[PDB]
């Protein structure tokens, strides 16, 4: 959110409008000086926010505009140093995958928004989806869901009493660019596992074949749950919808 | 980080192998996907920290009795496991799945659990068992085999619906915790 | 001149030709490794050179190389702290300006390159 209102911002020289001139302090404040300022608590944010590839991914261009404009060579080093210590901290420090859930309430009893739609919710680095069902119940009244994991609940789509259906989807993976050909260490995939994901999916084992006992191999069907979220996770919201929802088929060969 | 290693024992007549992968996929109600493999392990927390959880399944087979007292030792923890509405596995398990894991290690936490309990009040299951000639293992009798061997903890969950399964192995990484 | 066999060496990964494989130690040696000693070379050079306004204009495409290649994110770290050290001499630290003198050895008596040509010359700082 502070990036988004410095993403306003410009690195010009003067103070422009005095809208942006925020009312928790007034002077002066020149545009660069006022990104300089919410780019140090960006970077101190993403520091404390574990994300030191945003962090480094600012500091590159926050030293540019230091040597370009102000040769604040002080900052410059230190700002510089800062970066090393990002870049210790990725090769070093490992990070969980949060469990992912396409989330949906069904209930005309929901508000508007709150209704009928999947919305994915990024949970915590270790989610059991019956705790987040269980926050749900806490999140809602009528605790009471689907059993229909798959299927929407169609009575429920217009009827009130509000019912829910969750399950841990798929994180769809991450995009290394520029890493798929370069054999590079796993910190970079252990990093994109489980962020900057908006596609997700959920298991769906059906049986299509002869369901003999020992093999479930020519019925074994996985009608993957395709997601599309409509924002990053992470992102500027935990949650989110569902973008786009497909269904698959899997084959006994497939 | 800590790695639980646990040997479950208990009769394949039952097939808690069942339950013990859709656990390991964490399921739906009846949606799981049962696998080749065997031991299934996984990594969940109850609290403060995850654990690399390991349920080694030793299948009910007797013959892998000479390899089973090599995973006796040196195990964590033990998943004793018979059916309420399976007489057959109540007095196996206190014959053979009980007597062979607590002799091979009478010093490991061991957890006794009744398979099928959706079952062991199943009118039309308990009215077979009946015809059949075979007590539903009730509450009282495993209540009475655990204080009898003193495990650290007797239960009884569900399979194809999971209920208390997500409680029964909470409890069971709550174990070393 | 370092930098000038370096300017020879492209930082492609693999050792190319032996003939820059110099003589003074000899293993594999791939071009962008022998670049990298090179430029471990030029930067302390520089910095007991006092230009480290070279330093740091070669630093910047040194921690390029880095990342671009080899992730070498404790080499990216030291040598950016370097890097900060340099600009800081460079703010701090200040350079005395060498008086300069256009040199006309006359005389036939001199080797054809030494007669009769004005060869300006960089002095001492205060000569």
């Amino acid at each position: 959110t502070l990036l988004l209102h410095a993403e306003l911002l410009q690195w010009s020289d003067k103070p422009c409008v005095p809208h942006l001139l925020q009312r928790d302090s007034y002077y002066v404040y020149t545009q660069q000086e006022l990104k300089e300022k919410l780019y140090q608590e960006i970077i101190s944010y993403f520091d404390k926010g574990k994300m030191w590839e945003k962090a480094i991914k600012l500091s590159k261009e926050l030293a540019e505009t230091y040597e370009s404009k102000v040769f604040d060579y002080e900052g410059l080093g230190n700002l510089l140093k800062k970066r090393a210590s990002f870049y210790e901290n990725i090769i070093k420090a490992m990070r969980p995958q949060p469990e992912y859930f396409a989330v949906g309430y069904y209930g005309q009893g929901f508000p508007s928004f709150l209704r009928n739609k999947i919305f994915i919710y990024r949970g915590k680095e270790y989610e059991r989806r019956e705790d987040f069902s269980l926050r749900l119940l806490t999140q809602f009244p009528n605790a009471e869901k689907m059993t229909s994991t798959t299927p929407p609940g169609e009575d429920i789509k217009s009827s009130p009493k509000q019912y829910m259906q969750c399950f841990t989807v798929k994180p769809v993976m991450s995009l290394p660019p520029s890493y798929k050909d370069k054999p590079v260490p796993e910190q970079i995939l252990n990093y994109y596992r489980a962020n900057e994901v908006q596609q997700f999916r959920y298991s769906r084992p059906f049986r299509k074949g002869e369901k003999d006992p020992d093999n479930e191999f020519a019925t074994m069907w996985i009608e993957r749950t395709t997601y599309t979220t409509a924002y990053t996770f992470p992102g500027i919201l935990k949650w989110f919808e569902v973008k786009q929802i497909s269904t698959e088929e899997i084959s006994p060969l497939e | 980080m800590q790695a639980i290693k646990c040997v479950v024992v208990g009769d394949g007549a039952v097939a808690k192998t069942c339950l013990l992968i859709s656990y390991t996929t964490n399921a739906f109600p009846g949606e799981y996907i049962p696998t080749v493999f065997d031991n299934y392990s996984a990594n969940v927390m109850v609290d403060g920290k995850p654990v690399n959880l390991g349920l080694w399944d030793t299948a009910g087979q007797e013959d892998y009795d000479r390899l089973r007292p090599l995973s006796y030792p040196q195990t964590d923890v033990f998943l004793i496991c018979f059916s309420l509405v399976s007489p057959a596995s109540f007095e196996n398990v206190r014959a053979k799945w009980y007597p062979e894991v607590r002799h091979h290690c009478p010093n490991t936490p061991i957890i006794l659990v009744g398979t099928k309990l959706d079952l062991r009040d199943d009118k039309d299951t308990i009215e077979k068992l009946k015809e059949k000639k075979l007590t539903p293992i009730t509450y009282p009798q495993g209540l009475a085999m655990a204080k009898e061997i003193g495990a650290v903890k007797y239960l009884e969950c569900s399979a194809l619906t999971q209920r208390g399964l997500k409680t029964v192995f909470d409890e069971a990484i709550r174990a070393v915790l």
